[PDB]
RNA sequence: AAUGAGUCCACUUUAAAUCCUUUAACGAGGAUCCAUUGGAGGGCAAGUCUGGUGCCAGCAGCCGCGGUAAUUCCAGCUCCAA
RNA sequence: GGUGACCACGGGUGACGGGGAAUCAGGGUUCGAUUCCGGAGAGGGAGCCUGAGAAACGGCUACCACAUCCAAGGAAGGCAGCA
RNA sequence: GUCUCCGUAGUGUAGCGGUUAUCACGUUCGCCUAACACGCGAAAGGUCCUCGGUUCGAAACCGGGCGGAAACACCA
């Protein structure tokens, strides 16, 4: 056997993000119904029960008495075929670097955007976060993902053919301008409040006679959200390459310490050997792993565990450190690194010393650009000129630069799930691209 | 503590034992039986560190469980049993008989005794008391307690029990001029005959003994085991006679047997 | 506070920088022991000074 | 091999256990401590017996080579053998197994078995699931 | 000002550039400055030393030996 | 609880005043002569020799024919003649008193070794006896501070299994005789 | 010529291992397979060397050194102690 | 009536007592939480059942202080044992 | 992780969408002494924490990130 996906939840603010999520962990069986009901009581006092079954990843208070959400959580469910672990986004243009630290330990996705009037314009628009975050996924490394239209039972008819089809045409073809397949994409129509078309078709809106969907490693046909992923491609696991684990969070958990929490990317993490975490370059034995309150002996690329590691304190390693075993090639500290950057759009030049903020895996620094090296052009890496002395919004170029902080990066050409990064800047995704050369402290 | 203990520290363990401190932490911790814990042999360390017959604990447990070890004329399943002073430890399988008697330096020896020496064995009487329906009584170093003695024993005199019987069939009084043993104190293991009783009322005894050498000591009157009538032993003494020499010539004694062995 | 603190490493940094000679390794031990022995118990000089010390500056 | 040699010392015998023990040391001047398996039919050649009741441990090599030490345990009958005579070197010869599970789980499962009172079926189903 | 206790003392930086190794809000380790006490030298009123700061040694950082925790 | 031991003493004493010429000088030249490490095995046998002196001393303050001061001199006499650094013929406890710590170096393993001519130097004989070329009867000794009884003196010899007494050649004479054979046929 | 510190087969050890002791086969010429920690005015063993600094930086347990020729700071070299 | 300058009584202790440890001319001065003996305690007090032996706490009861679960009706705690 | 405030020479801060300055100072240089002491006059000292946006132009108007000062949660 049983294979273990991380799935991550992308949309927007008050899109049903939390709340179809919630139905989709009650009706597979990771709730109960006497909890779910504990939660609309609490929600009756306060009025918010329309987020009754947002507050099961909405576990902050401060999520629950404002109705959105701050921070990324996770859930686990089992499915029919295999293992598969959720995470929530935020969906809020303020927390972003919230959002892409959850999309970047992440395997797939899904996307959400509501059906009725008045919001998906808003949703899909230069201020709209449906495409950032479609990009931002495919930039950290989303190979595939679906995309689940919410809250067409608010539209005019409720569950309508026309309504459907203006919409999944238009995100249709603007993945295919960034670079998804429609024909690999799912698209289901889901009526989050109203609980619909999770499990069973429901049968108040039979216009919809299910998606088929192509794929270079066989076809499938889906007509509910379970269907949908019960046929995902089994990502690809880099066991032999040496272990990297960005580290999500850092809890002191009372009895046993200080446990790391991140996704295991590269190599086979088990307990029984010394561990170097790079940014901090601090050397430690691991004590204990674990997933979702489970021991585990081994822990595969692609799982997201809490691991147990000896006499450190919580100060000493914090979030965006990325850890390795010392036997193997430990990461450490980098001074600088050469990227492959694709400029996306900024109102004004970019030149030499514009220090943005760079987003790689689950790290969030301010990066000064040293200097630019050549411009280059849009496909096939072609060169262009030589010293460039200011940048526009549609172009690539190589440029170095340096952290202001400290911070541990690893070229594409070695650690892919480690060599993509994202630009953020005036809430909007400035630039985008690889790392290709670095240096070591 | 909230009640009795049970355990014995290696180092906390009587001397005579002979128990080094690397082998363990504890004793053997002997169980309740006719000798004191401080005076007393139990048999695993007797089995085991005097005559080598077991390696471990186990091995003696072994060896006492198959019913092989007899003392006093009866077998004695215990690991811990206390064997105490001149009881006679039978062994039938091997064929040999121990007298459990301190030596000169005050430890019991390995003593070994014909079965026909072995058939019989000395007590010390400790109380004479009358009991109900006027029957006299008789309560020796041991727990041994038997009815109907002869009158003429008194307090602390020796008799002859012959075992598989535990009747008595002669007796020694307490008398100035007879052969004792030192079973206290730092005169422990040394032969010599009862030369003056020194009595202080309210007090302790105090007896002085003069060995065969004429080296004369004391000890309280509680220490003395009369052993033989005037001078003749009734049992067979160890080797060196009960006889403390002092270091001086114990160290040519060792050179004198280095240069005969050579 | 009066503003004195600024001067601080002043001289250890203005001092030049010369790098330490790239020598032969010292015996250590019991050989050591034998060459400072050696040195200073059997040795005869013909030369005055009145028995000067061991790192004279001649 | 070709030069080594047995030299028995301390020996004595005694039929409360019914075996005789006595402690040994083997001379191999210029090769390494002698394999017990070697030593037991050596000394079962000695005595006149078979290299199968034949028990040696504890073999100890004096510091510079030469001779090792250890104590040298031969009874008359191996069902005496196997009766009076530590599991470790019973399954060292092969004669007892000790196919069994962890103190840790053993412990797990009395503490569990703790939990259920009385009843057979559930006493026993215990540690069934939490393996 | 010491983490135990709350008492606020004078401390020297024993070395020629040791004061630029240490910054505000640091946590370092204070000894005696040699008897008992006493003030020592020129320097009144003062009976304490730094030995390490943010638990790197004084001494590691004047020979270069280590680096502050960046 | 535990059923360790830790009895534990030292066996050395540092000089009461450090930096001092004649003490300097002197146990210099006594580690030069013998071929010693360093002034702690020279402090070492001074100590020992303190112990020795203090306890003949003790024994000289209590009376005549008193039985502990006859037993004790007469078995610390013994030892030191077994040691060999006392006559046969001298068994007085005044004569301890006129002992000198290089009657005890000149007991040593290394000392005697170069004495009997196993050794071209002290430094020499120290080095053989660490690489295990020297035995006593029959065992080996790589201790250069081996204390030489007078019984032993005679049977200090060459190790059999040392390129010395018996054969196998050291390791670096076998790989240039491979060497040999390797580049002339 | 001789050896280990390491690699490493086997025996041995041991409840089972480990370590030590044995013993194969590799294993040293900057034998780079690299000894450090503190000092060189006095107390107190060791420089009136050379270059910077110039009552500054700093050293200095104590006397004291440093304000342009520092036996005491910062360094190099060389010596001293363990 | 009893005890007190032959120091009662009161207070302090950074006091568990001892075997012992450091230092070492002799005499001493400090240290002994720490593996052996004896005592005390089991978060703080207190009260008990059983049993030969406990005012037991890897026994119970109650209060106080902390603190776990809870469907809010209840229920369950004691690492100065080994980790 | 979220929120509140602060960040201009080296400290103490004036400051304007069209000018960043001075002051107690801090430093240096002349200024008298062998060394001082006191005392006189000049100079340097700014990406306005940083990065960008709006604008014809910003330190200031805004969006970030950084550090500091406060608070709230965060238990594999
Ligand atoms: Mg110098
Ligand atoms: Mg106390
Ligand atoms: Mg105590
Ligand atoms: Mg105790
Ligand atoms: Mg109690
Ligand atoms: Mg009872
Ligand atoms: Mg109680």
């Amino acid at each position: 056997e049983k294979t273990h996906i991380n799935i991550v939840v992308i949309g927007h603010v008050d899109s049903g993000k939390s709340t179809t999520t919630g139905h989709l962990i009650y009706k597979c069986g990771g709730i109960d119904k006497r909890t779910i009901e504990k939660f609309e009581k609490e929600a009756a006092e306060m009025g918010k029960g329309s987020f009754k079954y947002a507050w099961v990843l909405d576990k902050l208070k401060a999520e629950r008495e404002r109705g959105i959400t701050i921070d990324i959580s996770l859930w686990k469910f089992e499915t029919s075929k295999y293992y598969v672990t959720i995470i929530d986004a935020p969906g809020h243009r303020d927390f972003i670097k919230n959002m892409i630290t959850g999309t970047s330990q992440a395997d797939c996705a899904v996307l959400i955007v509501a059906a009725g009037v008045g919001e998906f314009e808003a949703g899909i628009s230069k201020n709209g976060q449906t495409r950032e975050h479609a990009l931002l996924a495919y930039t950290l490394g989303v190979k595939q993902l679906i995309v689940g239209v919410n809250k067409m039972d608010s539209t005019e008819p409720p569950y309508s053919q026309k309504r459907y089809e203006e919409i999944v045409k238009e995100v249709s073809t603007y993945i295919k301008k960034i670079g998804y397949n429609p024909d690999t994409v799912a698209f289901v129509p889901i009526s989050g409040w109203n609980g619909d078309n999770m499990l069973e078709p429901s049968a108040n809106m039979p216009w919809f006679k299910g998606w088929k969907v192509t794929r270079k490693d066989g076809n499938a046909s889906g007509t509910t959200l379970l269907e949908a992923l019960d046929c995902i491609l089994p990502p690809t696991r880099p066991t032999d390459k040496p272990l990297r684990l960005p580290l999500q969070d850092v809890y002191k958990i009372g009895g046993i310490g200080t446990v790391p929490v991140g996704r295991v990317e590269t190599g086979v993490l088990k307990p029984g050997m010394v561990v170097t975490f790079a940014p901090v370059n601090v050397t430690t034995e691991v004590k204990s792993v674990e997933m979702h309150h489970e021991a585990l002996s081994e822990a595969l690329p692609g799982d997201n565990v809490g691991f147990n590691v000896k006499n450190v304190s919580v100060k000493d390693v914090r979030r965006g450190n990325v850890a390795g075993d010392s036997k193997n090639d430990p990461p450490m500290e980098a001074a600088g690194f050469t990227a492959q950057v694709i400029i996306l759009n900024h109102p004004g030049q970019i030149s030499a010393g514009y220090a943005p903020v760079l987003d790689c895996h689950t790290a969030h620094i301010a990066c000064k650009f040293a200097e630019l090296k050549e411009k280059i052009d849009r496909r096939s890496g072609k060169k262009l000129e030589d010293g460039p002395k200011f940048l526009k919004s549609g172009d690539a170029a190589i440029v170095d630069m340096v952290p202001g902080k400290p911070m541990c990066v690893e070229s594409f050409s070695d650690y892919p799930p480690l060599g993509r990064f994202a630009v953020r800047d005036m809430r909007q995704t400035v630039a985008v691209g690889v790392i290709k050369a670095v240096d070591k402290k | 503590a909230r009640g009795p203990k049970k355990h014995l520290k290696r180092v906390a363990a009587p001397k005579h034992w002979m128990l080094d401190k690397l082998t363990g932490v504890f004793a053997p911790r002997p169980s309740t039986g006719p000798h004191k814990l401080r005076e007393c042999l139990p048999l695993i360390i007797f089995l085991r560190n005097r005559l080598k017959y077991a390696l471990t604990g186990d091995e003696v447990k072994k060896i006492c469980m198959q019913r092989f070890i007899k003392i006093d004329g009866k077998v004695r399943t215990d690991i811990t049993y206390p064997a105490g002073f001149m009881d006679v430890i039978s062994i039938d399988k091997t064929g040999e008989n121990f007298r459990l008697i301190y030596d000169t330096k005050g430890r019991f020896a390995v003593h070994r005794i014909t079965p026909e020496e072995a058939k019989y064995k000395l007590c010390k009487v400790r109380k004479i008391f009358v009991g109900t329906k006027g029957i006299p009584h008789l309560v020796t170093h041991d727990a041994r307690t038997i009815r109907y003695p002869d009158p003429l024993i008194k307090v602390n005199d020796t008799i002859q029990i012959d075992l598989e019987t535990g009747k008595i069939t002669d007796f020694i009084k307490f008398d100035t001029g007879n052969l004792c043993m030192v079973t206290g104190g730092a005169n422990l293991g040394r032969i010599g005959v009862i030369t003056n009783r020194e009595r202080h009322p309210g007090s302790f005894d105090v007896v002085h003994v003069k060995d065969a050498n004429g080296n004369s000591f004391a000890t309280r009157l509680s220490n003395i085991f009369v052993i033989g009538k005037g001078n003749k032993p009734w049992i067979s003494l160890p080797r060196g006679k009960g006889i403390r020499l002092t270091i001086a010539e114990e160290r040519d004694k060792r050179l004198a047997a280095k240069q005969s062995s050579g | 506070v009066h503003g004195s603190l600024a001067r601080a490493g002043k001289v250890r940094g203005q001092t030049p920088k010369v790098a330490k000679q790239e020598k032969k390794k010292k015996k250590t031990g019991r050989a050591k022991r034998r060459m400072q022995y050696n040195r200073r118990f059997v040795n005869v000089v013909p030369t005055f000074g009145k028995k000067k010390g061991p790192n004279a500056n001649s | 091999n070709d030069t080594v040699t047995i030299r028995t010392r301390k020996f004595m015998t005694n039929r409360l256990l019914q075996r005789k023990q006595m402690v040994i040391d083997v001379l191999h001047p210029g090769k390494a401590t002698v394999p017990k398996t070697e030593i037991r039919e050596k000394l079962a050649k000695m005595y006149k017996t078979t290299p199968d009741v034949i028990f040696v441990f504890g073999f100890r090599t004096h510091f510079g080579g030469g001779k090792t030490t250890g104590f040298g345990m031969i009874y008359d009958s191996l069902d005496y053998a196997k009766k009076n005579e530590p599991k470790h070197r019973l399954a060292r010869h092969g004669l007892y197994e000790k196919k069994k599970t962890s103190r840790k789980q053993r412990k797990e499962r009395k503490n569990r078995m703790k939990k259920v009172r009385g009843t057979a079926k559930a006493n026993v189903g215990a540690g069934k699931k939490p393996k | 000002q010491l983490i135990k206790n709350g008492k606020k003392i004078t401390a020297f930086v024993p070395n020629d550039g040791c004061l630029n190794f240490i910054e505000e809000n640091d946590e370092v380790l204070v000894a005696g400055f040699g008897r008992k006490g006493h003030a020592v030298g020129d320097i009144p009123g003062v009976r304490f030393k730094v030995v390490k700061v943010a638990n790197v040694s004084l001494l590691a950082l004047y020979k270069g030996k280590k680096e502050r925790p960046r | 609880p535990v059923a360790r031991s830790w009895v534990c003493r030292k066996t050395y004493v540092t000089p009461r005043r450090p930096f001092e010429k004649s003490r300097l000088d002197q146990e210099l030249k006594l580690i030069g002569e013998y071929g010693l490490r360093n002034k702690r095995e020279v402090w070492r046998v001074k100590f020992t020799l303190a112990k020795i002196r203090k306890a003949a001393r003790e024994l000289l303050t209590l009376d005549e024919k008193d039985p502990r001061r006859l037993f004790e001199g007469n078995a610390l006499l013994r030892r030191l003649v077994r040691i060999g650094v006392l006559d046969e013929g001298k068994m007085k406890l005044d004569y301890i008193l006129g002992l000198k710590i290089e009657d005890f170096l000149e007991r040593r393993l290394q000392t005697q070794v170069f004495k009997l001519g196993l050794a071209k130097s002290i430094h020499h004989a120290r080095v053989l006896i660490r690489q295990r070329h020297i035995r006593v009867r029959k065992q080996v000794v790589n201790i250069p501070s081996f204390i030489v009884r007078l019984d032993s003196q005679k049977h200090i010899d060459f190790s059999l299994r040392s390129p010395y007494g018996g054969g196998r050649p050291g390791r670096v004479k076998r790989k240039n005789a491979k060497k040999g054979q390797g580049g002339a046929g």
